[PDB]
């Protein structure tokens, strides 16, 4: 099946450098363009680069121009871009295509691969602190939570008493704060005649600090 | 420099006829490509060359110009239908290429519900650690848009406001957190902190003091 | 008109060594055509 790979995301600090990979099968790779088209979080595609299908021609958008520089080796079918200077701007899905440039039943950039997370960011690697988002009638239900705040790099994950309670959780995405660390919050909606009994801990798992926090939540006083 | 112009939204219901228009200096010589993104996705080519539908595409999905003018036409939209919508061409000399803004089509496929808030004060804990976090959090509403309004006592208050782009729950409803940060000492200064939601003209409203 | 993959033509960089490929054969071009 015609398919595209990427890889070689990660997480760098400004100015330093990075070589992404985009590795095709299934189709002869020799006789086609191959663009990048970056996807910064929450926001539209922007393109990169282009390469023609003999590795002549190579074109650049503005905003890289100077800094990156795009290759491929037909012999492995492989599409490279080498990724220098990084700007925190530069944070996005990376992803490869290929292009006919001269396509009859397709054209322009039909097939995609499911891209490479890079992030350039300052901040070191960090651990979160998780804090009890506390819950305050007649059969009603009520919220409670925990808030796992400024950790790096993404992602973190969190379950509910070791995975045994899942209705009504719901695992809000990240916020990147000014400080270059993200924040997020976990909640589970449970009966509000069960909160003198059932116990409810939120496990807190982030593997790039290799940290794990689990934190039981209380209703206040 | 060359820029596509698209337009960030449409809304539409199922079984109507979406239209999605993109407009560039050059489109009259240089052709012009649709791409489909669900949320997680890779995109997905849906029309080329301005006019052409490549096979395996639904046949409700059609391209038509008008020279420097493109249109994207879903007849009798479904609600698997509902992604963003990329508009992509070429500038003058053929050697850069660009991506419109991209089009957020919405697909009403559910009948509309309100928000319930949940407005959770700092813990003790955080403020221990000489910090003050309210976290609002919004659940069970469709379609998927808030505007989230934070009040210091009775006046607006803006900075220091960090909130997430609404993401589908289990029960294919939505639900959105909004933060506030505060220090511990204008946490307990005020009387009250009150995370106001807007959605459909209609306001939720939950307030916390630290007393 | 042979066909080859998404194009309407045979890519003269795959013919190799084929004398009937190189009759039959058309060359990418150096620039993506206009309307």
């Amino acid at each position: 099946q015609v398919q595209l790979v990427e890889s070689g995301g990660g997480v760098v600090q400004p100015g330093r450098s990075l070589r992404l990979s985009c590795s095709a099968s299934g189709f002869t790779f020799s006789v086609y363009a191959m663009h990048w088209v970056r996807q910064a979080p929450g926001q539209g595609l922007e393109w990169v680069a282009i390469i023609w299908y003999d590795g002549s021609n190579k074109y650049y958008a503005d905003s890289v121009k100077g800094r990156f520089t795009i290759s491929r080796d037909n012999s492995k079918e492989t599409l490279y871009l080498q990724m220098n200077s990084l700007r925190v701007e530069d944070t996005a899905v990376y992803y490869c295509a290929r292009d006919p440039i001269v396509g009859h039943t397709r054209d322009g950039l039909d097939v995609w691969g499911q891209g490479t997370t890079v992030t350039v960011s300052s901040a070191s690697t960090k651990g979160p602190s998780v804090f009890p988002l506390a819950p305050s009638t007649s059969g009603g239900t009520a919220a409670l939570g925990c808030l796992v705040k400024d950790y790096f790099p993404e992602p973190v994950t969190v379950s509910w008493n070791s995975g045994a309670l899942t209705s009504g959780v719901h695992t809000f995405p990240a916020v990147l704060q000014s400080s270059g660390l993200y924040s997020l919050s976990s909640v589970v909606t449970v009966p509000s005649s069960s909160l003198g009994t059932q116990t409810y801990i939120c496990n807190v798992n982030h593997k790039p600090s290799n940290t794990k926090v689990d934190k039981k939540v209380e209703p206040k006083s | 420099s060359y820029e596509l112009t698209q337009p960030p939204s449409v809304s539409v219901s199922p079984g109507q006829t979406a239209r999605v228009t993109c407009s560039g200096d050059a489109m009259a010589e240089q052709y012009t490509y649709w791409y489909q993104q669900k949320p997680g996705q890779a995109p997905v080519l849906i029309i080329f060359k301005d006019t052409e539908r490549p096979s395996g595409i639904p046949e409700r999905f059609s391209g038509s110009s008008s020279g420097t003018t493109v249109t994207l036409t879903i007849s009798g939209v479904q609600t698997e239908d509902e992604a963003d919508y990329y508009c992509q061409s070429t500038d003058s000399s053929g050697t850069s290429w660009v991506f419109g803004g991209g089009t957020k089509l919405t697909v009403l496929g559910q009948p509309k519900a309100a928000p319930s808030v949940t407005l959770f004060p700092p813990s003790s804990e955080e403020l221990q650690a000489n910090k003050a976090t309210l976290v609002c959090l919004i659940s069970d509403f469709y379609p998927g848009a808030v505007t989230v309004a934070w009040k210091a006592d009775s006046s607006p208050v803006k900075a220091g406001v960090e909130t997430t782009t609404p993401s589908k729950q289990s029960n294919n409803k939505y639900a959105a957190s909004s933060y506030l940060s505060l220090t511990p000492e204008q946490w307990k200064s005020h009387k009250s902190y009150s995370c106001q939601v807007t959605h459909e003209g209609s306001t939720v409203e939950k307030t916390v003091a630290p007393t | 008109d042979f066909h080859f993959e998404v194009f309407n033509f045979v890519p003269c960089s795959i013919c190799s060594n084929n004398p009937t490929c190189w009759a039959i054969c058309k060359r990418i071009p150096n620039k993506k055509p206009g309307k």
